[PDB]
């Protein structure tokens, strides 16, 4: 067991070096340069943030109660990381009984990082700032596993490795075409600050950019496949990747393109009329076996 | 001889005009192509269902072929 090490060293590096895409791809968004001094492209930036909050940068706690504040972001790194257990992509590490009913389990979970944080701060000022941040975050969850058991109901069980398997010749996105545009926004919900925005506090960005290549990844699987070959490992590797990184692009673009909705709008275009569409649309896929069979 | 700034105007650059127009989506013909691909999206992943079948069959077959298992 030596592949859990070659899949969070990777991974931290990953998040590291999205401070390049997410202020040069967001760069020429907005027409401006941006790592250019620092390396030969900025290479050198990702590595140098690391160097820049970890070791010199000091704290400074507004009251630190025993436990919590340095417990918080174990929480937030934790959970962020076991996130990539589960995953199926050309072979998964220890699969599990069922796959999907993990993968929400870890993300609903992972609210209670920004809910310690708002009870390590002794002031009234900042929690109930804080609240308002889980609120995004618990609303959105709702839709989230209604609109993952559509696609589930259409083939396959909840296990992530036959959902591979059964994208052969189409992609899922042609089936579900309003299902497609959910993920694009219900996933942003989640600390991305694209549609509402609210030392340990260095960790927290080690954290919330990684969930972001995460459901990157979740919606490659859901609704993108083209190939699976067994045979071959090398074809599905390089093929998934490029996949996955056109979808951080589209992460990318809303945060630059788009202003905030308001947290009070925020719960008009969700509740008020995103859960009688995904509803709609749940119990149209509820009759599409049943009409015509299609059973795992 | 005196030598001032001189006036230029030539094309007046156009005083107030509209860029905004509408482009590739008509209304009615957008509907034709996205419902088509629901239509098109169903009748190509219930056929491979269907051939799942023949698969799912087979698979069980091996449980009752096996009985010295």
């Amino acid at each position: 067991m030596i592949n859990i090490l070659m899949l969070i060293i990777p991974i931290l590096l990953a998040v590291a070096f999205l401070t390049l895409v997410e202020r040069k791809v967001l760069g020429y968004m907005q027409l401006r340069k941006g790592p250019n001094v620092v390396g030969p492209y900025g290479l050198l930036q990702p590595i140098a943030d690391a160097i820049k909050l970890f070791i010199k940068e000091p704290l400074r706690p507004a009251t630190s109660s025993a436990s919590m504040f340095i417990l918080a972001p174990i929480m937030a790194l934790g959970l962020a990381l076991t996130m990539w257990i589960p995953l199926p992509m050309p072979y998964p590490l220890i699969n599990m009984n069922l796959g999907v009913l993990f993968m929400l389990a870890m993300s609903s979970l992972a609210v209670y990082s920004i809910l310690w944080s708002g009870w390590a701060s002794n002031s009234k000022y900042a929690l109930i700032g804080a609240l308002r941040a889980v609120a995004q975050t618990i609303s959105y969850e709702v839709t989230l596993a209604i609109i993952l058991l559509s696609v589930l109901l259409m083939s396959g069980s909840f296990t992530l490795s036959t959902l591979i398997t059964t994208q052969e010749q189409m992609w899922l996105i042609l089936p579900a075409w309003p299902l497609a545009m959910m993920w694009f926004i219900s996933t942003l919900a989640e600390t991305n600050r694209a549609p509402f925005d609210l030392g340990p506090f260095a960790l927290f960005f080690m954290a919330e950019y990684a969930n972001i290549i995460m459901m990157n990844i979740f919606t490659a699987i859901l609704f993108l496949g083209t190939s699976h070959n067994p045979h071959m490992p090398e074809l599905y590797t390089i093929n998934f990747t490029i996949k996955s990184l056109l979808l951080t692009m589209s992460f990318l673009w809303i945060r630059a393109s788009y202003p905030r909705f308001r947290y009070d709008q925020l719960m008009h275009l969700l509740w008020k009329n995103f859960l009688p569409l995904t509803l709609a649309l749940c119990m149209w896929h509820v009759s599409l076996p049943i009409l015509t069979s299609g059973i795992p | 001889x005196x030598x001032x700034x001189x006036x230029x105007x030539x094309x007046x650059x156009x005083x107030x005009x509209x860029x905004x127009x509408x482009x590739x989506x008509x209304g009615y013909s957008m509907f034709a192509v996205g419902i088509g691909a629901l239509l098109f999206g169903y009748w190509s992943m219930m056929k491979w269902n269907r051939e799942r079948r023949r698969l799912q069959i087979e698979d069980f077959e091996a449980r009752i072929a096996l009985m010295p298992l």
